[PDB]
RNA sequence: ACAUUUAACUAAAACCCCUACGCAUUUAUAUAGAGGAGACAAGUCGUAACAUGGUAAGUGUACUGGAAAGUGCACUUGGACGAACC
RNA sequence: CCCCACUAUGCUUAGCCCUAAACCUCAACAGUUAAAUCAACAAAACUGCUCGCCAGAACACUACGAGCCACAGCUUAAAACUCAAAG
RNA sequence: AUAGGUUUGGUCCUAGCCUUUCUAUUAGCUCUUAGUAAGAUUACACAUGCAAGCAUCCCCGUUCCAGUGAGUUCACCCUCUAAAUCACCACGAUCAAAAGGGACAAGCAUCAAGCACGCAGCAAUGCAGCUCAAAACGCUUAGCCUAGCCACACCCCCACGGGAAACAGCAGUGAUUAACCUUUAGCAAUAAACGAAAGUUUAACUAAGCUAUACUAACCCCAGGGUUGGUCAAUUUCGUGCCAGCCACCGCGGUCACACG
């Protein structure tokens, strides 16, 4: 019952993480694109037919912020994909910037911020996603007012909804079985259910990132 | 023996199945390298047509040449199959007739 | 409350067990008297013939 | 509560006390011989935690599993010796008894 | 606990494997001293 | 024949014939009796027929034995709590041990049942898989459904050679 | 064997060692040569055994002899001693 | 094989060797004579319990390994080929 | 086993061997159709094509499926508790690693001793113990306990590093073995991956091709193979002359062979 050690299954282990983290490729190489063939040199991948339009006129963010004195703390950023899809306001005000000082131009690395997505201003500052994206725009410091003027809709929306077919024969069954006498309709409280759109920006410290290996 | 005898023997050990000369296998490929004849014991006599080959899996061994005239020479190649020679003592395979380089007999 | 009446039944099996021991030691008792006597006459009887 | 050690209580015979406060046991179980259906002990050792050191061999004494082992063996310790070897109080009547007679009668305290 | 007979071959090789525990033992307290006083110079 | 007084114990259907299933609480069970005299007679054919029955029913339960060590036979039962259950045998017959056992210390036959239908659920008739765990192994074999193929071959346009053909 | 640095108006950067294996150690296969065992219709020498087998047979051990075998010592009956007297 | 002569040896002392048809070829303990007693022969047939041992003949009181004051030894002890018998 | 043949001049007992039953591979000879199931001998070497993508960039996936059986008590239960799913902080549940306890193949004892295999103490350190004929320690063999599971992924157990250049993914080829399936089609079904999704991808899989290996149902035409002394169902006449040959066992053939052609 006694196995025997497996030392070289550790040593290689413990040098594999360490170079992972020597060796770790930076946001310059790894988010890099050729813009004639639309190609991340670092793995060689095409990008989808989707966003070949975007990558070739909108800028990302650190494009903008690499502009800025301060890499623009304390200012608004908007993008492109929430302009065009939702009308209420949509933005990130930024907090904190780490650039990458290995691109020529400062136009990779992070940048961390208060979320106000259609109007609702999120309580707490967290990492911003898709960083690395051809979507972003500045928001002119004059233009501020009006771009952020909102004024919240009732939210009057559906609070119950009616079991399914079956569901509803099933629960109406029980009562009479179990003896209760009443002709209540049973239905779902959907009321919990906050359904956010597709688009709604996820939670960048839990995304991975991509491996060392470059092309 | 008794109870506690048995339980401390146990199940009887199944003596080991021996491997005839095949190998526990249906047929062996092989090469002939000499032909003669072999006289059978008593009460028997006859001059039983035999050969020896070299088989597949290394090891030389005599097998008896079934029916009436062969025609076996040596550098030819015979599948063998298992079947004592109840006469020859000790001649354990059969030259298969009708595979590789053995035909079938003449008829009559 | 099993456990409390298995108790109850050692305690009444008990009782009976010093009943059957009082009993064995009067007839021991007899035994052994009459077992002293025989010995007492066997010593005496082969003290006087060694003397 | 909860043990990690299988045998929660078993009950063994004491076999060595060389080491340090530790009694080695003997655990015997029975266990059905399935071609024969007759039943025959199986030993198993345990080394059982004494920390008075006050077991004897040839003693049967009486193991609780530990929350968790304290040495690479020592998974169990001395709950209570059942039988001291030479010295048993009859469990029935309480009385010194030597083999299959009482030292001292039970009807001496009625 | 065992009725075995002793025979030369075994005799001679549980001396030796006495021996052995007893100059392996020693050994791990010459690694113990040493390991030490090299701490102590650190300090 | 087979060897031994009493055969009859080393046989499964005298094994399976205990009707002792300690609770969940006993653990362990040292049976102290004597092999002479006529007071416990009761205890030695306790051990010499109901033992194996016993631990039969209860294979997790240790069962240890010494003889000759008090004056009397008794049985002494370790639960998980720490509790002993001390049980004098003197006098007693195996049959009237054995029934006295089952009260303080075994299961009633309800409890036992209840196990018994937990395990009826175990099994489904309706799911299908192999005749080890289901009753059936496939809905071809339930009739009115479509046969099995190996057994009526289907119709040509069911079948997906000339499906295609009929197309194409 | 091997080092705690740089940095700190948001915060991060830096981190990367050498030692084995040899014609040694293990287990087999092949054999100059030397021997056994078994098998095998009609070879040679004797006749040891089976009848009291022509010295009853055999066991252990020792010595001796072309070969079976011979002899000593003890032991066995898996030999016999003819079963009233003469 | 028969006759004669004479050694080792048979004896004593002190150490080895550890074998036998060491077999009354019938294991130790407890109990039975009832019934089908019971293949044959031998020294009638059995019960309880326990340890030891045996599973066709030959190879084989052998080979190898290990132990032993044994070194031409003893103990433990196979396999390959062979046969349809051996007993 | 409902047993049978065979020791001998003959009888009884014991005993081995073989016969009769049912399957799987391979060989000879022979072979019409349909449906279904199953399908290299080899952990030996491999030409060529294909088998992992998805998607407004980030991520996620390629850690799965598929394959093989080299090695081999890592698989089961309990305790404890990561990761993962339940949108999300919960919640507890579900699922399931590492760690701890227990359990778990075969042959050989001509493998009988292993040689540090234990305990106590906060530590320092002290004690000398621990396993083993109820089989330790070893050698040999083998995937297993099959709704499936374990192990492996060219070799060096591992894989930083070396040898070196990898089909044990599908189709196919060489060598080798008694052992011999097509270098088809399609993502329509189900499954997996990805997307918010319409959808995209998949040699998984589905539907076909080949093969008496098996099962099932047919066939107006079209039947072969083995056997015929006894066990054991069934031989006429010739040739051969202990020759040629036959036999699972006992045996047959020496000039009248129901045993050979
Ligand atoms: N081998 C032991 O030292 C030992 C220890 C305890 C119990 N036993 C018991 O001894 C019997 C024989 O066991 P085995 O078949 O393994 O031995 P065995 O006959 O194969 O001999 C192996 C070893 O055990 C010894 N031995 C043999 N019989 C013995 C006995 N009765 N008592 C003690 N030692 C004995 C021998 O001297 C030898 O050294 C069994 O009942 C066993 O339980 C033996
Ligand atoms: S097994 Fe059910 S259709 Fe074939
Ligand atoms: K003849
Ligand atoms: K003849
Ligand atoms: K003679
Ligand atoms: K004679
Ligand atoms: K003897
Ligand atoms: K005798
Ligand atoms: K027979
Ligand atoms: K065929
Ligand atoms: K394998
Ligand atoms: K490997
Ligand atoms: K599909
Ligand atoms: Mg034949
Ligand atoms: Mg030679
Ligand atoms: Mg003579
Ligand atoms: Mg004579
Ligand atoms: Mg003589
Ligand atoms: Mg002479
Ligand atoms: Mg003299
Ligand atoms: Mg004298
Ligand atoms: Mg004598
Ligand atoms: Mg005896
Ligand atoms: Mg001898
Ligand atoms: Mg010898
Ligand atoms: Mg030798
Ligand atoms: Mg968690
Ligand atoms: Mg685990
Ligand atoms: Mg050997
Ligand atoms: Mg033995
Ligand atoms: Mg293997
Ligand atoms: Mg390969
Ligand atoms: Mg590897
Ligand atoms: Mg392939
Ligand atoms: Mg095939
Ligand atoms: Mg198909
Ligand atoms: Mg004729
Ligand atoms: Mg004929």
């Amino acid at each position: 019952k006694k196995v025997r050690p497996r030392l070289i299954a550790e040593l290689a282990r413990r040098v594999r993480a360490l170079r992972e983290q020597l060796n770790r490729p930076r946001d310059s190489q790894l988010y890099a694109v050729d813009y004639e063939t639309l190609t991340r040199p670092f793995s060689g991948r095409r990008l989808p037919v989707r966003a070949w339009a975007d990558v070739r006129r909108e800028s990302r963010l650190l494009q903008l912020l690499g502009r800025l004195p301060l890499f623009g703390l304390g200012r608004l950023v908007t993008r492109k994909s929430w302009l065009w899809q939702h009308d209420e306001p949509c933005y990130w005000r930024l907090t904190r910037v780490r650039p990458d000082y290995t691109a020529q131009n400062l136009d990779h690395g992070k940048a961390w911020g208060i979320l106000t997505f259609k109007g609702k201003t999120e309580s707490e500052a967290r990492e911003i996603e898709h960083v690395m994206y051809h979507d972003w725009r500045l928001v002119p410091k004059h233009e501020e007012e009006a771009f952020t003027a909102f004024t919240p809709a009732p939210e009057d929306s559906l609070a119950s909804v009616p079991y399914p077919p079956l569901l509803r024969a099933m629960i109406i069954a029980e009562r009479q079985k179990n003896g209760d006498t009443s002709t209540e309709e049973p239905m779902l409280n959907v009321q919990r259910i906050r359904m956010e759109p597709w688009d709604y920006p996820a939670k960048q410290e839990d995304k991975g990132r991509a491996k060392g290996t470059p092309v | 023996a008794t109870l506690n005898q048995m339980h401390r023997l146990g199940p009887p050990k199944r003596p080991p199945r021996k491997l005839g000369p095949t190998e526990g296998r249906p047929q062996l490929k092989g090469v002939v390298l000499c032909t003669f004849t072999r006289k059978p014991k008593k009460p028997n006599s006859a001059n039983r047509k035999c050969c020896r080959v070299r088989l597949s899996t290394g090891r030389e061994a005599v097998c008896f040449i079934p029916g009436e005239g062969h025609t076996l020479q040596e550098h030819q190649i015979v599948l063998v199959e298992g079947g004592r020679t109840q006469d020859l003592p000790g001649v354990k395979l059969t030259v298969v007739r009708g595979k590789y380089d053995c035909g079938h007999v003449q008829k009559k | 409350e099993l456990m409390a009446w298995n108790q109850a039944e050692n305690r009444r099996l008990h009782e009976l067990r010093i009943a059957r021991l009082r009993q064995e030691e009067r007839e021991q008792e007899q035994r052994q008297a009459l077992e002293q006597a025989r010995k007492a006459e066997e010593v005496q009887a082969w003290a006087q013939r060694k003397e | 509560v909860r043990s990690s050690v299988h045998a929660r209580w078993i009950v063994g015979k004491v076999i060595g006390t060389k080491m340090q406060k530790t009694a080695k046991v003997r655990v015997t179980r029975l266990v059905l011989d399935p071609y024969l259906l007759k039943y025959f002990n199986k030993r198993k050792t345990y080394f059982a935690h004494d920390a008075l050191q006050q077991c004897t061999v040839g003693d049967i004494v009486l193991l609780r599993a530990l929350p968790v082992p304290r040495a690479k063996h020592v998974k169990h310790e001395l709950a209570e010796i059942v039988f001291k070897v030479g010295k048993v109080i009859d469990p029935v009547t309480g009385k010194p008894c030597a083999g299959t007679t009482y030292l001292e009668s039970p009807l001496s305290s009625e | 606990l065992y009725y075995r007979r002793a025979h030369r071959r075994f005799v001679t090789k549980k001396a030796l494997c006495i021996r052995v525990f007893q100059e392996t033992q020693k050994l791990k307290k010459r690694r113990r001293a040493l390991k030490a006083a090299a701490a102590a110079q650190k300090q | 024949p087979m060897k031994g007084r009493f055969p009859i114990r080393r046989t499964l259907q005298y094994l399976s014939q205990g009707n002792v299933v300690f609770k969940d609480s006993v653990k362990v069970m040292t049976v102290n009796y004597n092999t002479h005299g006529e007071l416990g007679e009761g205890a030695r054919k306790f051990v010499f027929f109901n033992i194996p029955q016993i631990q039969y029913k209860n294979p997790w339960v240790q069962i240890m034995m010494f003889k000759n060590m008090t004056p009397s036979p008794f049985l002494r039962f370790y639960l998980d709590s720490g509790e002993q259950v001390l049980v004098d045998v003197e006098t007693k017959s195996n049959k009237e041990i054995m029934e006295h056992i089952r009260k303080i210390l075994g299961k009633n036959e309800e409890t036992l049942r209840e196990e018994e239908e937990e395990k009826k659920q175990l099994s489904h008739p309706a799911n299908f898989g192999p005749r080890k765990y289901c009753l059936r192994e496939c809905i071809c074999e339930v009739e009115g459904q479509v046969p099995c193929p190996s057994l009526v071959p289907l119709p040509k346009e069911m079948r997906g050679k000339y499906k295609a053909a009929l197309k194409a």
